[PDB]
RNA sequence: GCAGUCAAGCGUUAUAGCGACAUUGCUUUUUGAUUCGAUGUCGGCUCUUCCUAUCAUACCGAAGCAGAAUUCGGUAAGCGUUGGAUACCCACUAAUAGGGAACGGCUGGGUUUAGACCGUCGUGAGACAGGUUAGUUUUACCCUACUGAU
RNA sequence: UUCAUCUAGACAGCCGGACGGUGGCCAUGGAAGUCGGAAUCCGCUAAGGAGUGUGUAACAACUCACCGGCCGAAUGAACUA
């Protein structure tokens, strides 16, 4: 194993000298603050005079007074303008390297955040065996952590309890690979999109499969997408999306168990389909091209985003953790009527869309020349930046649960992370010294989880930027990850034929 | 050529910690006219040498279009 | 300007050109050489086949360079004609592997003349040979499109 | 003239009035001229003809082979579709190689007196910070020519070769002396940097150096040829 | 070249083992951008002939070969294939093709013996990793062949 | 040498048929079997491809895959020496 170089005499000496102590002085005059919103850009206060030994956590309740929300506090985070965050008090944070004089100033940008906190993960829970092919495909349960869902090569799913790390239901009624898994954003039926054209449908309480197989792809398929439930009325399940390699869109009506509409726009392999929460749906295809297509309106193309010179690989809407996770929460509440839970949905899908004056829905997509573009398609058609840097195919890309950032994981070994307002890039993850095939965030969006044609996890921190902790433990290529809901575990598969759990 | 089980083992591995050391310092080395290389330490310089770029590479024209096309 | 771009001689494809290039070499060049001669001429034989061989196909390279018109410094009114016609971003790529397999050729007639100033014996000096031919050849099979494109 | 001025030209004024019977008469006579050519062609030019006769024929056994089958009738995921690419060593013995073979004597002086120098014959590793020594002492020559710094390495996983920087010579098979001398000979063993292959242990560190063994004659062939040994 | 893939055959009742043709990876990536150790024999001049593996000249065949010009090929050695400058250039030219009879007569560099200097090594006599300068070998009237002559 | 065809008709030739849904769907300025991309079905048959090539700007016309009429006794293919 290559080492660093050891220190030197001198260096022994100096490490030898007596250290000095970070104090804080306690006759440190008063400093000038500018309260300032990061969306939105709200001067808050005017420029008040803060004690220069103001800790974070009584800044924060200072904030929330002003603000008028003692009763009711959010935590919030504060940076300053070069982007430095506050981390234990003003002082340190930024007189103590005297990057600005006492007399001057500071323009302090706070920044709402999530009230719950979550772990890295640190150590392989388990190895669970079960599977006698290649795991392809693997999803959490949206309302529980319990619950984990995998589809592989041997031509069969897979529900696994997470508690004790034992098979729960095996699910066997596809006839070759199951290519995508996803479950429904209420957490009842799970949908299965196979090699041979089927989307089948599961109870997974009993692990049984619901009636006969969805027919009409004639290309495997490559996506499935669920309606969102703040969209769905009451009383009614969701619809199902699935796209194949014949180029068409198909849409399920799980009730009734028919194909309501079949968009047909693009020319070669769609790569994927995403659900919006305005009533649209994203399609990405190989044809260089991403489709925006209207519910609303018997299933037409209502327009054609043209900007990529190759394959489109991947897209992400800014919205998309809570598209996903529907009324559920970190907590997993199960709420006692369908139209609380609607009204839930409605509202957790709010916060993030309409803020900043108005609603807004980014869309992020990766392509095969290299680059990525950001869009927001409600109001312009021509993309609104172009993020470049990648030396490989952007295989992956994700959004974060707020919608602040964006992490776009490359062929190149790497993982770029950029700003999910405007697109401009912020930083570079290395450490992966393979293809970085696909990411996961958490749900409080400061840690996340990439993995590899290396045979290994990665866990990054986003604040500081950097390696968290590297896993490995995994005999062969992993193709397929994700992080719980409530944060509590991490799943991955891949070659190995072996589900691993992963836990703090 | 013997058999032998020290044929088919690794030779130099590195860890991520000193691969994240060595990344960051080289970047902070400050030449000295006046400091000549007497031995050159041996690593891994492929993975040690990832710099930002502000642009990408244009893409290949020839996966979707052929000439004969 | 040039307005006008017929004298642009016939592209030979990869397979046509190996044929032409490789029996020039075997007719031009003599083929007679024993291993009972010195050493000294052994090497020169060997020597001046791959030095002939190179030379061939650098010499079709730089006829197929040097006819075909600059896209980019014609004429706006050529450029945009020609674009449409013929696909600028293909024309240029097309053109640019033709300058790559010159590159190429030349520095392996100029790695294996330098290999065989050491060669001890005819088995080792026409073994160098052939596999600086070969590697010439393999770059050419490489061709095949660009040139049935050109 | 202009655009497609011939094919204009054919269209209004037509061909020669013998130009159908022309070229029937002359594919008819086809056959009798590829017999005749097979049989009258010599040396180089009758080879060409054997060998490419004989590419035709199959080729045409394939496309009949194609054709009958048509009349007749690794578990990747969604993103890797679409998408294309004991301890023994495996030469556990090789070609004995003398140091007549190996080294040319090199003679020094007005008139060829002496013999003293020697000049290896074949390719070789020198290392990282050479310098060569001085001509008054320099017994063993390893000329500049012959020195070699990176392999085409195959890896048996995956079937890939990739170009690898070389790091040590370990053991060449001939003589611990050819070790020491960084002779790179069929069989010899060798250190390969694998840094781009992406190799990790078990415990998480990356490999970065492994080694390999030579499978050609690069005193031959101009390159040097290894496999991994795994 | 190494490593692989295919499979017409070879093989056989044990889908083992060989294996032509095709084919992929490395070498070697995309926008026509931008000299690295020959250890031991080389060259002129005059003059003849031979090979063809043909550069030109003759006649043919093919090609988006309009014409002009060119490219690739067939028969073909009858006929030519240069002047300079220091293996590369400049030019002239129809063209400035490759090779053998040595490398299995005058002459310049070279084996260059004795003189001499510089460098490296050697305690030294001296030797060389080397560099420079000066340095006599002189048939024919014999036979034959060849050119002419009785 | 081993397979096949054959007087309820061998091979070669000449003549005739070679159709209907249908210009099948997408795509194109145009594209009707015959620039392309995917399906390649159904009917009527003695037989007839959602077409083997020539051809047209697209059609047309010709062709051959297949079937029949005339003719009348052997014929074809792959291997070995
Ligand atoms: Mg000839
Ligand atoms: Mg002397």
């Amino acid at each position: 194993s290559t080492l660093i170089p050891p220190p030197s005499k001198k260096q022994k000496k100096e490490a030898q000298l007596p250290r000095e102590v970070a104090i804080i002085p306690k006759d440190l005059p008063n400093v000038s603050i500018k309260f300032q919103a990061l969306d939105t850009g709200d001067n808050v206060g005017g420029a008040l005079r803060v004690p220069g030994a103001i800790s974070e956590k009584q800044l924060e309740e200072l904030l929330n007074q002003l603000n008028g929300t003692s009763d009711d506090p959010v935590p919030y985070t504060f940076s300053c303008t070069k982007t430095i965050d506050i981390t234990d008090n003003l002082y340190s944070s930024l007189i103590k390297p005297g990057y600005n004089s006492t007399e001057d100033q500071i323009t302090l940008l706070y920044t709402p955040r999530a009230v719950f906190k979550v772990k890295p993960v640190t150590r392989s829970s388990s190895a669970i065996a079960g599977h006698g092919s290649t795991i392809l495909c693997s999803a959490f349960a949206p309302h529980t952590s319990s619950r984990m869902v995998t589809g592989a090569g041997d031509n069969t799913a897979r529900i696994w309890d997470c508690d004790t790390q034992t098979p729960m239901h095996t699910l066997k009624g596809h006839y070759n690979w199951v290519l995508c898994v996803s479950w429904s954003p209420d957490g009842e039926v799970i949908a299965t999109g196979s090699m041979d054209n089927t989307i089948r449908l599961w109870d997974p309480k009993s692990g049984q499969c619901l009636g006969d197989a969805l027919r009409g792809h004639s290309k495997w398929i490559t996506s499935l997408s669920w309606e969102p439930i703040h969209l769905v009325k009451p009383g009614s399940k969701p619809r199902l999306a699935s796209s194949s390699k014949d180029g068409t869109i198909k849409i399920w009506d799980t009730v009734s168990r028919v194909c309501q509409y079949t968009m047909s726009g693009h020319t070669n392999s769609v790569s994927c389909v995403k659900w919006g929460g305005q009533g649209l749906l994203y399609s990405g295809s190989h044809d260089r091209t991403v489709r925006v297509w209207d519910i609303n309106s018997q299933g037409r193309c209502i327009n054609i985003l043209k900007s990529h010179a190759h394959w489109v690989n991947h897209l992400s809407l800014s919205t998309d953790y809570a598209l996903r996770i529907g009324a559920f929460d970190h907590t997993g509440k199960k709420p006692s009527t369908p139209e609380e839970a609607q009204k839930k949905a409605l509202e957790n899908y709010e916060k993030i869309c309409k803020k900043n004056g108005n609603s807004e829905e980014m869309m992020v997509t990766a392509s095969d020349d290299y680059t990525m573009f950001l869009w927001n398609p409600l109001k312009s058609t021509k993309p609104i930046a172009r993020m470049t840097g990648h030396q490989k195919l952007v295989n992956h890309v994700a959004f974060s649960p707020d919608g602040r950032y964006i992490v776009s994981a490359s062929f190149d070994n790497s993982i770029k992370l950029w700003d999910g307002r405007d697109g401009k890039f912020i930083s570079t993850f290395r450490g992966h010294v393979a293809s970085v095939y696909q990411v996961a965030w958490s749900s409080d969006c400061r840690l996340l989880v990439s993995c590899s044609k290396d045979t290994t996890l990665k866990v990054w921190d986003v604040r500081t930027r950097k390696l968290s902790v590297d896993l490995p433990g995994h005999k062969d290529e992993v193709y397929t990850v994700d992080w719980s809901v409530d944060g509590k575990r991490v799943c991955s598969g891949g070659k190995d034929k072996m589900v691993r759990l992963w836990t703090h | 050529v013997q058999p032998d089980r020290r044929w088919f083992g690794n030779t130099r591995v590195i860890s991520q910690d000193a691969l994240q050391h060595f990344r960051s310092a080289l970047g902070e080395t400050q030449k000295d006219t006046y400091q000549v290389l007497l031995r050159r330490n041996k690593l891994p310089m492929s993975l040690l040498e990832e710099k930002d770029a502000d642009e990408s590479p244009k893409a290949r024209i020839l996966d979707t279009e052929s000439y004969a096309d | 300007m040039q307005l006008s771009w017929k004298d642009i001689p016939t592209v030979a494809p990869a397979n046509d050109l190996l044929d032409i290039v490789l029996n020039r070499t075997q007719r031009k060049t003599p083929t007679v050489i024993r291993p009972g001669f010195k050493i000294t001429r052994i090497r020169a034989f060997y020597m001046r086949k791959v030095k002939y061989t190179g030379e061939g196909f650098v010499e079709k390279f730089e006829d197929i360079l040097k006819g075909f018109p600059n896209i980019n410094d014609v004429h706006p009114f050529h450029r945009d004609l020609m674009d449409t016609l013929y696909e600028k971003n293909h024309y240029k790529i097309s053109l640019a592997a033709i300058s790559r397999a010159k590159s190429l050729v030349e520095q392996v007639a100029r790695d294996y003349v330098r290999l065989l100033k050491f060669g001890q014996s005819l088995f080792q000096c026409k073994q160098l040979k052939r596999a600086a031919l070969g590697r010439m050849a393999t770059i050419v099979k490489k061709l095949r499109d660009p040139l049935a494109y050109l | 003239p202009q655009n497609d001025y011939i094919e204009r030209h054919i269209k209004q004024h037509g061909k020669r009035l013998d130009h159908e019977e022309r070229k029937r008469k002359r594919e008819a006579r086809e056959s009798h001229k590829i017999s005749e050519r097979a049989q009258k062609l010599t040396g180089w030019k009758g080879k060409q003809f054997a060998k490419k006769r004989y590419a035709e024929k199959v080729s045409m056994r394939k496309k009949i082979k194609a054709h009958e089958q048509s009349k007749v009738k690794d578990a990747l995921p969604t993103y890797l579709l679409d998408r294309e690419q004991k301890f023994s060593v495996p030469l556990p013995k090789v070609r004995g190689i003398s140091e007549e073979e190996m080294f040319k004597v090199i003679k020094t002086g007005k008139s060829r007196s002496k013999s003293w120098k020697r000049m290896i014959t074949k390719h070789t590793f020198v290392g990282e910070g050479f310098t060569r020594r001085p001509v008054k002492m320099e017994r063993i020559i390893r000329p500049s020519a012959l020195r070699q710094k990176k392999a085409n390495v195959t890896h048996p996983e995956l079937g890939v070769t990739v170009f690898l920087p070389i790091l040590a010579v370990k053991k060449n098979p001939q003589s611990p002396m050819y070790t020491q001398l960084g002779v790179l000979t069929k069989g010899t063993i060798i250190e390969v940097n694998v840094s781009e292959l992406g190799m990790v242990t078990a415990g998480g560190k990356v490999v970065w150096g492994k080694y390999a063994q030579v499978t050609n004659e690069p005193d031959r062939d101009g390159c040097v040829n290894a496999v991994l040994l795994v």
